């Protein structure tokens, strides 16, 4: 005879962005509105201190200065494919017997493994798009060292 | 001091596999395990053979 | 997998089996005896020291 010893499956890990450390750097909020968001904004207003000049020199008015920040939109998504056989099977049981029972639970574990390999995929993606975002944001060493 | 395993293991073939392997010259291990898994519909083994 | 942005294409789900296989290696020692180690291992030839 010849022997099969074991079949084997690869048990996944998962990931969610709040337990990453490079979430220190993200405020995390949501928004159900979000679609029908047009970019949002934020206001400052600061008025400098000056200094009281001596005798013969001119004098600094008082200025204001009141700048404007504004936010990003950068979407993600990911799809997950089933097949006909697999929805006819989930759907629908033709007989009792053993096999067809098979049939049916395997539709079923087909569906779910999808499910959770999308759902995994989503906190991913949200990790990567986020650090993208930083990357995109952050100059170099000899730039801000230079300021 | 390490602690090891003092003896060789023992794999053995149940009934099943006797059959098996007199019908179709072959063996699945754990023949009644997965058969038990299969009908019940559980998709993970405990273990491995 | 990992969710995609705009204008990046989307990675499908990939399902990848392998198969492994033994090997065999047999070992063989002799060891023998003469006829005399024999004959003197069963019979006492009138008992003597």
């Amino acid at each position: 005879f010849e022997a099969i010893f074991g079949t084997f499956c690869n048990r996944l890990e998962w990931v969610y962005f709040l337990t990453s450390g490079l979430a220190a750097a993200a405020h995390a909020i949501k928004f159900h509105d979000l679609n029908k968001l047009t970019t949002g904004k934020m206001l400052f207003h600061v008025q400098v201190p000056r200094v009281a000049s001596g005798a013969g020199l001119p004098t600094s008015r008082q200025t204001t200065i009141m700048v404007t920040k504004y936010s990003e939109k950068s979407p993600i998504t990911i799809p997950f494919e089933l097949s006909a056989a697999c929805l006819t099977y989930l759907r629908e049981t033709f007989e009792g017997t053993i096999l067809d029972k098979i049939l049916n639970v395997e539709a079923m574990h087909t569906v779910l493994r999808a499910l959770k390999n999308t759902a995994d995929a989503m906190e991913r993606g949200l990790i990567h798009s986020f650090l993208q975002t930083l990357l995109r944001k952050a100059p170099p060493y000899f730039v801000v060292q230079t300021l | 001091t390490v602690s090891a395993p003092a003896t060789y293991g023992n794999f053995v073939l149940s009934p099943e596999n006797a059959v098996t392997a007199i019908s179709y010259h072959s063996i699945l291990a754990d023949f009644n395990s997965y058969k038990a898994h299969l009908t019940s519909g559980q998709p993970h083994l405990p273990n491995d053979s």
